[PDB]
């Protein structure tokens, strides 16, 4: 089965810092790059941020600088710190990773940006 | 020919040496059967040969011994989709630039040992 469980997010000022947080199990998750999604209003989920399982990051060009992804084997857990929030951040995120043909999605957490 | 799995370049163009270019590639099909992708480029005259090569679900990449750290291979497994960041391009790298999927340890060719070919997009460095 599997299973992603998302913690942090809601509500934050415009220029303020969110830290997201995603619990792995029932995956091996050293073996496994994870991705950070979001889901915009009026946008197609969209791709944030991705660590592959050898440590390289990827991160979409509205985050480049201001959001980091990093993992931490041992908590089998990733976190996505998301510094100097605007407007643009404000969507329904949500963990990822593929481990078998299925994909395997968390619940998703809502992070909505005011000023 | 056609495929399980079809692959579809682009994003290629002429441009200038020093600049930055960023080739895409839209996979579809029984795209849960990919487990690797990579980008080729076909020089002219010359056999394809390998450029990037990244892990599916791992997300874990490699680089020719020419990219000497100028270029950048990621994929989106959930659009299904695999992305070359070109940055610093000299006249040698014009070429074809050829999108791959799941490298096949037989096969008497670079071409044969990928079950899966895009088309090519071409990328032209001048100055």
């Amino acid at each position: 089965q599997g299973q992603l469980v998302e913690s942090g997010g809601g509500l934050v000022q415009a220029g303020g810092s969110l830290r997201l947080s995603c619990a792995a199990s029932g995956i091996i998750f050293r073996e496994l790059g994870i991705d950070w999604y979001r889901q915009a209003p009026g946008k197609q989920r969209e791709l944030v941020a991705s660590i592959a399982s050898a440590g390289m990051t990827n991160y979409a060009d509205s985050v480049k600088g201001r959001f980091t992804i990093s993992r931490d084997n041992a908590k089998n857990t990733v976190y996505l710190q998301m510094n100097s929030l605007k407007p643009e951040d404000t969507a329904v995120y949500y963990c990822h990773t593929l481990p078998r043909f299925s994909h395997l999605w968390g619940q998703g957490t809502r992070v909505t940006v005011s000023s | 020919g056609p495929s399980q799995v079809q692959l579809q370049e682009s994003g290629g163009g002429l441009v200038q040496a020093g600049d930055s270019l960023r080739l895409s590639c839209a996979a579809s099909g029984r795209t849960w059967s990919i487990y690797g992708m990579g980008w080729f480029r076909q020089a002219p005259g010359k056999e394809r040969e390998f450029v990037a090569g990244i892990t599916w679900r791992g997300g874990n990449t490699h680089y020719a011994d020419f990219v000497k750290g100028r270029f950048t291979i990621s994929r989106d497994n959930v659009k299904n989709t695999v992305y070359l960041q070109m940055n610093s391009l000299k006249p040698e790298d014009t070429a074809v630039y050829y999108c791959a999927a799941n490298p096949n340890p037989s096969g008497s060719s670079v071409y044969r040992r990928n079950d899966y070919w895009g088309q090519g997009t071409q990328v032209t460095v001048s100055s």
